[PDB]
């Protein structure tokens, strides 16, 4: 009876784990959509038919998706618990019936 | 990083205190009484530029949301407040529950 | 020429007046008086993006 | 040195005229500076409305 509990636990242990990558993961699907946007742009200046001031036309956009990969870094979370800016580190996942059980995820 | 952006970084980087800007764009600050007691003190670079003044008491009845320091001041303050219901919905939740043991235990 | 410039007159005017007047819901946008307003988008305070309209 | 501005372009003369095109190019450039910031502002805003929907 105490192992049939501790795996209702551990069940809902994993499941919360599988949230938690998969949050993170979402909001990395918009980090890459940002960035190859920004490749298209670099790739479009780097044209030698623009000159200095579509450049600069073209670095506009490139700043306000720099800022918004780092507002998805600092403003992504899980109640609270912030995941892509780095503090979420290494949180061990209890999935077991007994204690010593824990998988490592690491978020970076 | 724009004040709005230092603002967003702070938030991100503990929990302890929560960042915002106003329509003047000055930086508040909110540590609630949940989490700190007594005076939060303010030094280095980046706070001697941006003079933190003193604290004042501020609770969800003087919400006053007609301005956008406010409003953002207002939505910390209102997390303040709902840690402190559920918390003390957890008091009363694991009272039921040793309650609901004592009762089993005396029939027996 | 003359009746040139008062082609250039009645469309300079007509910039004055689309600065003025386009408004989103009252609030004037393109006047210079916007200045600058932070949109707050996310779940938490703090997390805001300033606009600036010139 | 003389401050003018698109109010102050007096085409009556071919003087006049041709220090409106220069000033009117000045101005052109702002305007389209301006809408790039307002594109990059939304495409920016619509990266975010997917992260948060998602």
């Amino acid at each position: 009876n105490v192992q049939s509990r501790g795996l209702d636990v551990a069940v809902r242990n994993a499941n919360d784990g599988i949230s938690i990558a998969q949050t993170a993961e979402g909001a990395m699907n918009e980090t890459t959509n940002i960035l190859q946007r920004m490749r298209d742009l670099s790739l479009q200046s780097a044209n030698g038919s623009n000159s200095k001031s579509e450049r600069v036309a073209i670095q506009e956009e490139i700043t306000a998706l720099n800022d918004e990969l780092n507002r998805i870094a600092e403003t992504t979370s899980f109640g609270g618990n912030k995941l892509l800016n780095g503090t979420f580190s290494t949180k061990s996942f209890q999935i077991g019936a007994d204690n010593g059980e824990a998988v490592m995820l690491t978020l970076k | 990083d724009d004040i709005e952006e230092v603002a967003t970084y702070i938030n991100g980087q503990t929990d302890m205190v929560k960042a915002s800007v106003n329509e003047k764009g000055q930086l508040q600050i909110f540590a609630g009484n949940n989490k700190v007691t007594g005076d939060v003190a303010f030094s280095g670079g980046l706070a001697g530029a941006l003079n933190m003044q003193a604290g004042t008491a501020e609770t969800v009845d003087t919400i006053d949301v007609t301005s956008v320091g406010g409003a953002q001041q207002s939505v910390a303050v209102i997390d303040s407040a709902l840690k402190y219901v559920d918390s003390h919905r957890a008091e009363l939740g694991a009272f039921q529950n040793r309650f609901n043991h004592a009762i089993s235990n005396l029939d027996n």
